[PDB]
């Protein structure tokens, strides 16, 4: 659970010459595109 | 739309959003004009 709702820790690496910024954007793209009810959040290193 | 009654709204409110918003930055408190959804089981004394 993240912020007191059922989640999932997803965890992954941007692609070698990407940056995190490009990485985090499609996440977010694909992310979007998922089941409805269905949402997303940054924790972490993410976060920060 | 009138889908949705005020014990709706407010079990929705309670359910989704007041917990969110209790823990948002620089939120003291927060009131429900409402109440969150419970199990009432109404009892008859007749067929008691």
């Amino acid at each position: 659970r993240y912020n007191g709702l059922p989640s999932m820790e997803i965890l992954g690496q941007a692609a070698p010459g990407k940056s995190t910024g490009e990485a985090m954007e499609l996440m977010e793209q694909l992310a979007s595109k998922l089941p409805t009810g269905v949402g997303y959040d940054w924790t972490g290193m993410s976060y920060q | 739309d009138g889908t949705m009654t005020q014990e709706d709204i407010s079990d929705y409110v309670a359910a989704n959003m007041k917990d969110a918003i209790s823990r948002t930055s620089g939120v003291g408190d927060v009131q429900l004009f409402g109440s969150q959804y419970a199990m009432r089981i109404w009892m008859n004394p007749n067929e008691l």
